């Protein structure tokens, strides 16, 4: 699951088989870290018009 | 079932019978008009390609599609603020109601701002705001909700304290019972009818405003227009985001997978397939937004015209500012829209009378100066047309024209010379 | 600003008419470039009372302009010549 | 920048035409954006592919231009319908609609032709030089409630007059500019004054 984003500590309670988390619009917004099982929220990098 | 078009009503027409109302009802009705959309902007290159650079190099071959899409979206975004400005910024002075709310018994507490609330919204406005709930950015509107409410409060204060004078020049103060007496004169009802019934009219108006608040609170489908606008915008944005999950005939919908699985020869054509699919989706979204923005601009122009002709003055246009004879209107700010409270005069408790076109007296034909001749069964009176106020037929409320030989249906009576 | 970060404009505490709109009530103007919350208009408090009326003693005949577009330029782009020459 | 509304239409149309013309210089994935080069460089089987890419791109550009032109023409038609209604109701007559024919009480309007538009000169009556007065809903005289036929009751401090509502012209309260309705016991705020009988 390649991409660019900001990873933070997440309080989301993933089920013991879920590796990814998607929102309403089917964009990945949380991933379970494989090496150590921790949930990392994906926040899009700070884009915007100038 | 075959639908019913309404209740049958055979009006008791005859060639000498008239129905004159003996009472009236002060009714308040709500009109909801959307004013603005959600101002969205799209980073077209980011939407099509994300972070990959050779996808943007391929997208460069299409010229200025992204620039034109951004220009259209920017035009829509500026148009939304323009719509809000034309609807609400209809006065250059922020009027304030006096600290003492002595308006001859009329009570505007449900539409005047509530100082207790931090948002400075009226109870009706607070209820209205409570009911309505990948390179894409949402721009905030130029006018905040607090400033729109400040415009609304200024308009309310202007119409309460000055009537229609503040929309045509300097605000000229007038007591509110006399203002509503002017508005009664504007619909063909004499002002003594209002002065002699001031408490009843004030109670009817207060009850109607309270019923408006209760009706808005208890009906979840009353604000369906604004909710439809919000849902349409949200659904269009959701569709645009979900279009990125389509492969459009390519091996995958992810550019990274295509890049890491194929060499540039066939990766170029697969990425081109994705580019044309996503660009078509974006163009479809922008065209839909342009059509929707045209509809919202029509609604906003209508709302601005409603503001000018119903809030800043009394309108003679039938059914434009509510059902019935329009007295005055009050604006209320709503999310992405405006709510008008239309106060109208609805005649009630009509009574049958025998009428004549003219009265023959001393070989002369008398016609009412401003009223209508009615007979209660034995005696003939002249009354104003919208309210039963029988008066003795005299030479001051009638005028003479010719003799009695021409008018069809002229009846004999005595015209008293004062 | 709620519309985003603003660089190069000094946020004054005064309130003026909107010159260059930024968003969320903040406008920009050149006095140096300043940023400010837009002023909705001069504050006015009408002297309402239950027995006072204001009657004009004079009048001003004012003429104002309204400009309305009516038509566009009539173009007819030949599809075949455009696409293929 | 007084005439910015017509200039915006002109600039939008010119910019759309310029974008349409500049789209001819995009190759849309073909080897060249010039058809003559493709025709002079390749055999028909591959020239067909290149020309098909160019046709797809140019047809898409033309369709986009026509769609924006249709939407813009709908906006201009709405504006022209509004201008026709303004002509009829402001120039051919005096309108009572508030703020439809200027700011103030509309007297008349004058049309002036402009490039791709119309300019209306809205003559309005703006009240000025207002003066405070004490006012009453009615005048009680001989146990009768008198109400103004056309104007309003005003007091200059010691005497009561009746004046037309939009311009101060104080007149002696008489039975000709007032009408009688009922007693003095009903109207809230009725004041005592004499009503002159001529
Ligand atoms: C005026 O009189 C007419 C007839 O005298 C009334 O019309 C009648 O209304 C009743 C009740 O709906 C019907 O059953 C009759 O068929 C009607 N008669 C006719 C001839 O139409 C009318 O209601 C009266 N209006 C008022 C205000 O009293
Ligand atoms: C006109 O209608 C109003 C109701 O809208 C009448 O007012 C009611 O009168 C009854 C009896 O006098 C009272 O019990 C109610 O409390 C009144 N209601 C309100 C809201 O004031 C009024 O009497 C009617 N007028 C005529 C002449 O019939
Ligand atoms: C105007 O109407 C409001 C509400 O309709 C009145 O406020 C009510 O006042 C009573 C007695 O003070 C309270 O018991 C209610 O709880 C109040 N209701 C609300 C919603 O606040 C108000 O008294 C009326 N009169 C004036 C002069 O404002
Ligand atoms: C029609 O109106 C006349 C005048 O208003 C009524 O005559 C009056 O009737 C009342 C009681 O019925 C008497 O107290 C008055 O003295 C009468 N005045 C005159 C001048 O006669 C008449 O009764 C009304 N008729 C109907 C059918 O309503
Ligand atoms: C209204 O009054 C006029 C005059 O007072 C009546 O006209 C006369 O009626 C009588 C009887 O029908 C005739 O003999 C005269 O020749 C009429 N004179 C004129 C000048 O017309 C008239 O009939 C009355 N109308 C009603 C309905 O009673
Ligand atoms: C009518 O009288 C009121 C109060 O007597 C005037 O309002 C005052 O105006 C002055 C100067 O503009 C202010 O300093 C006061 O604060 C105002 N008082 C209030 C209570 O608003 C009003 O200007 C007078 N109108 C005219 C046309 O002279
Ligand atoms: C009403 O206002 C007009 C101005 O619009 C006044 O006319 C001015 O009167 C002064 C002194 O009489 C002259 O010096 C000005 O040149 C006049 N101006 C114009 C444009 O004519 C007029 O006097 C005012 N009337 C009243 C009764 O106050
Ligand atoms: C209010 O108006 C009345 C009438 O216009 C004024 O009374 C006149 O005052 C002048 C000079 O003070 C006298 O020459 C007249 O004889 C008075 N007429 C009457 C009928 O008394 C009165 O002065 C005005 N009051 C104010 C405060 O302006
Ligand atoms: C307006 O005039 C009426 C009638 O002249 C006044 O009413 C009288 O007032 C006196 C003094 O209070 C009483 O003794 C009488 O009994 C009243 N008569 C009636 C018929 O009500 C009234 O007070 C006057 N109002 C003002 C403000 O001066
Ligand atoms: C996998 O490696 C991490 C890294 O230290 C370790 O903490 C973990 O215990 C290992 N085993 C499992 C089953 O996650
Ligand atoms: C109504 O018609 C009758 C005839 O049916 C006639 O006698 C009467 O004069 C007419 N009344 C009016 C007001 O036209
Ligand atoms: C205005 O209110 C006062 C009491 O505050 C009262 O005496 C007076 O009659 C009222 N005037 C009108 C016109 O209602």
């Amino acid at each position: 699951l390649t991409g660019t984003g900001v990873l933070t500590e997440s309080n989301k309670k993933f089920l013991p088989f879920q590796q990814f988390g998607r929102d309403i619009a089917d964009t990945t917004d949380a991933v379970r870290d494989p090496q150590t099982l921790e949930i990392l929220d994906i926040t899009p990098c700070s884009f915007g018009g100038v | 079932y075959t639908m019913s078009l309404g209740a049958e009503n055979s009006v008791a027409y005859s060639n000498n019978s008239i129905a004159i109302p003996t009472n009236f009802t002060i009714s308040v009705t709500t009109e909801i008009l959307p004013v603005s959309m959600t101002k969205t902007s799209v980073d077209c290159t980011m939407y099509i390609c994300g972070d990959s650079t050779e996808c943007s190099n391929l997208l460069l071959q299409y010229g200025s599609f992204c620039t034109q899409l951004n220009r259209a979206l920017t035009g829509i975004a500026v148009e939304q603020d323009k719509n809000t400005q034309e609807v609400f910024a209809q006065v250059k002075q922020i009027y304030k109601t006096p600290p003492i709310k002595d308006f001859g018994g009329f009570n505007f507490s449900q539409i005047l701002p509530d100082p207790s609330k931090p948002s400075k919204r009226s109870p009706i406005e607070d209820l209205l705001f409570n009911k309505v709930t990948n390179g894409l950015t949402v721009l905030p509107p130029l006018l905040t909700d607090e400033m729109i409410a400040q415009y609304t409060s200024a308009l309310l204060a202007g119409t309460i304290t000055s009537g229609w004078t503040f929309g045509a020049g300097p605000a000229l103060q007038i007591p509110f019972p006399m203002q509503m007496a002017y508005r009664f004169n504007g619909i063909g009802v004499t002002q003594n009818v209002l002065y002699e019934n001031q408490k009843l009219i004030a109670n009817q108006f207060n009850s109607a405003i309270g019923k408006i608040q209760d009706s808005l609170s208890s009906t979840p489908s009353a604000l369906g227009k604004l909710q439809d606008v919000v849902n349409q915008n949200a659904q269009a944005l959701n569709t645009l985001v979900k279009q990125l999950s389509s492969n459009f005939g390519a091996i995958s919908s992810v550019l990274n997978d295509i890049l890491s699985r194929l060499d540039p020869p066939e990766a170029e054509v697969q990425i081109d397939r994705l580019i044309t699919g996503r660009l078509q989706s974006l163009q479809t979204y922008v065209t839909q937004q342009l059509i929707r923005a045209a509809e919202i601009r029509a609604s906003a122009n209508l709302a601005a015209i409603k503001m000018s002709e119903c809030v800043l003055g009394q309108s003679k246009r039938v059914d434009f500012c509510g059902k019935g004879y329009h007295l005055m209107s009050f604006p209320q700010s709503a999310p992405h829209g405006v709510v008008f409270l239309h106060v109208t005069y609805v005649p009630a408790q009509e009574k049958n009378f025998t009428t004549a076109p003219a009265i023959c007296h001393d070989g002369k034909a008398h016609f009412p100066r401003e009223g209508v001749f009615v007979s209660n069964g034995t005696h003939w009176f002249v009354t104003q047309r919208n309210f039963y106020e029988p008066q003795i037929i005299t030479t001051d409320n009638t005028f003479v024209s010719g003799n009695c030989d021409v008018v069809i249906g002229i009846v004999n009576n005595t015209v008293y010379d004062p | 600003t709620r519309a985003g970060c603003l660089i190069g404009a000094e946020y004054v505490n005064n309130s003026y008419e909107c010159d260059i709109p930024i968003g969320a009530g903040i406008c920009a103007s050149y006095q140096s470039i300043i940023a400010y919350t837009m002023s909705l208009g001069a504050e006015n408090s009408v002297a309402y009372s239950n027995n006072s009326i204001a009657i004009p003693t004079n009048f001003t005949i004012s003429v104002t302009t309204e400009i309305l577009p009516v038509s566009m330029t009539k173009t007819s782009v030949d599809c075949t010549m455009y696409i293929c020459g």
